[PDB]
């Protein structure tokens, strides 16, 4: 915990609604990390306060490490880890090759571990997608962002509406749902199983009506039967056309049947049987998970 | 509730890790219990004005209890270090924090815009960014969770009580959140129902009847002075249909341990 005098920018990284990222070097210890920057006139934002206190609270191997907080007069440095790049970016570069099953297995595996703990500490993510989980040289993958992120309560009391990226986003939420859960971050993660399978996104929506109709011509028009409370939510409509759920070997059909299993257990329409973060670590699909490192 | 006991665990963990020094009010030269209680009563009157959560309101006072654990604040400046803690709450718990503006115009335009984002910053620093503390309502909400069926006097009534503990330092200032959870619930679940601390959350818990009694004595005649108490916003705010208006509800004589 010292200042900026220490610390020697390498170059610009990208940026946040809040935020400007630089990657930068501690002069005296040599350790790479990813600034934060935050300027400060209605006081310290909250979703940096957010952002902070629940991030000093989750150290975990597969949670990207807040290593400090510099505050200054008008500014409001955070010190994270630095990671290599994100999990968008290297999809789009394992573009003709395609991501071995053993590596997005390992990274599945690692992403359940940071978000059981997550839930385990009462933290939602609640904006789980490819730009926000990091990866490393070494085989590892991290959640990251934590700017959307809230504590929650038992039994959970009514949070923002406006949550998760679109292409993300679960069911409960796109029919407004009063009272989300962490069922949500594992229907992201779901998403996500798909896209490191197929490395395109598995519901494109531009709207949420979009969105919604995607999602139901993949797994189904939800019913009474298969989601009890459905038609009784307030921005469920009767009009909804119907449509079939579709095999699940046709959704990603690179996937064997372990995997098809634990994919549909995360997209689950009812929140309720949709599988815990913690419960998929014990899944068959995983029997043989191991570590292998992603190349450059 | 794949996570109710793991988070309940954690939770246990970290009040002890974000409890108040016991007897700070001693080392405040300024300062004494009777103007804290003043200050929480007041909280509760802006919580109302803003239609803020319970939960920001208990945040608010762990903070505010916390930072005069370590910084000695004249009398003066009380209402400023609670102002900042109310507006660090509520960006922390709600939904729609109430803009600076308006927490420098309740303050009857004591402080400036400009002090009371100094003091949101000096308190951050003594803090060290760690808002996230457990709170009695967090507790409550948790173990509402194991009635039989769900009363909803009774969680009103809990809350209430709970909500009374806040007001007074002495002696609240050294029971655990999830002690005076304890002896809240059980209080208002004998004066509506007549039942007691159910078996279900010793298990849970680990707290009994005996553990919980010094608090649940305390807690009782603080219940049976309310309404001679100097402070009177959490009687005013319970009488509200909102909270099935509790505070009008009768104590019991007595609890019979
Ligand atoms: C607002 N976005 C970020 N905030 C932080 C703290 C980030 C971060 N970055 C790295 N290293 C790193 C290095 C190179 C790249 C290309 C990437 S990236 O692919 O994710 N990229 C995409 C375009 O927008 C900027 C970031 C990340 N390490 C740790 C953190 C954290 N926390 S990203």
């Amino acid at each position: 915990p010292g200042s900026m005098e220490n610390f020697q920018k390498v170059e610009k990284i990208g940026e946040g609604t809040y935020g400007v990222v630089y990657k930068a070097r501690n002069k005296l210890t040599g350790e790479v990390v990813a600034l934060k920057k935050i300027r400060l006139t209605e006081g310290v934002p909250s979703t940096a306060i957010r952002e902070i206190s629940l991030l000093k609270e989750l150290n975990h191997p597969n949670i990207v490490k807040l290593l400090d907080v510099i505050h200054t007069e008008n500014k409001l440095y955070l010190v994270f880890e630095f990671l290599h790049q994100d999990l968008k970016k290297f999809m789009d570069a394992s573009a003709l090759t395609g991501i071995p099953l053993p590596l997005i297995k390992s990274y599945l595996f690692q992403l359940l571990q940071g978000l059981a703990f997550c839930h385990s500490h009462r933290v939602l993510h609640r904006d789980l997608k490819p730009q926000n989980l990091l990866i490393n040289t070494e085989g590892a993958i991290k959640l990251a962002d934590f700017g959307l992120a809230r504590a929650f309560g038992v039994p959970v009391r009514t949070y923002t509406h406006e949550v998760v990226t679109l292409w993300y986003r679960a069911p409960e939420i796109l029919l407004g749902c009063k009272y989300y859960s962490t069922a949500v971050d594992i229907w992201s993660l779901g998403c996500i199983f798909a896209e490191m399978v197929t490395r395109r996104a598995l519901f494109p929506g531009d709207s949420e009506i979009d969105q919604l109709f995607r999602i139901f011509r993949t797994l189904g028009t939800p019913d009474e039967v298969v989601w009890p409370g459905v038609t009784s939510m307030p921005d469920y409509k009767p009009s909804f056309p119907k449509w079939a759920r579709q095999d699940f070997s046709k959704v990603v059909p690179p996937l064997d049947e372990d995997g098809r299993s634990l994919l549909s257990q995360m997209l689950h329409y009812d929140p309720n049987k949709r599988i815990s973060a913690k419960a998929a670590l014990a899944h068959p699909f995983f029997q043989d998970v191991t570590k292998p490192v992603p190349h450059l | 509730p794949d996570y109710h006991e793991d988070i309940h665990t954690y939770l246990r963990e970290m009040e002890v890790k974000c409890k108040p020094k016991v007897g700070y009010m001693k080392k405040q030269p300024d300062i004494t219990n009777s103007m804290r209680a003043i200050l929480v009563d007041w909280l509760v009157e802006v919580g109302e004005e803003y239609k803020l959560q319970n939960e920001t309101l208990h945040l608010a006072v762990n903070y505010i209890d916390r930072f005069l654990s370590s910084m000695s604040v004249l009398r003066g400046k009380l209402q400023l270090v609670g102002t900042a803690a109310m507006l660090l709450a509520s960006k922390f718990e709600e939904i729609y924090p109430p803009e600076v503006a308006e927490f420098v115009y309740i303050t009857d335009d004591t402080y400036t815009k400009k002090q009371v984002l100094r003091m949101e910053h000096l308190v951050l620093k003594v803090l060290t960014f760690d808002l996230a503390a457990p709170t009695v309502n967090q507790f409550l909400t948790q173990y509402f969770l194991h009635q039989q069926p769900a009363n909803c006097k009774v969680e009103s009534l809990a809350m209430f009580l709970g909500e009374l503990s806040l007001i007074d330092a002495d002696p609240y200032l050294k029971y655990l959140p999830s002690v005076i959870a304890g002896a809240a619930f059980h209080l208002a679940l004998y004066t509506v129902t007549g039942q007691s601390w159910p078996e279900s959350l010793i298990r849970k818990t680990g707290y009994t009847l005996e553990s919980l009694k010094p608090c649940l004595m305390d807690l009782h005649q603080t219940y049976l002075k309310a309404p001679q108490h100097a402070q009177q916003s959490i009687r005013e705010k319970y009488k509200n249909s909102k909270y099935h208006g509790v505070s009008l509800l009768n104590p019991p004589e007595t609890l019979n341990l």
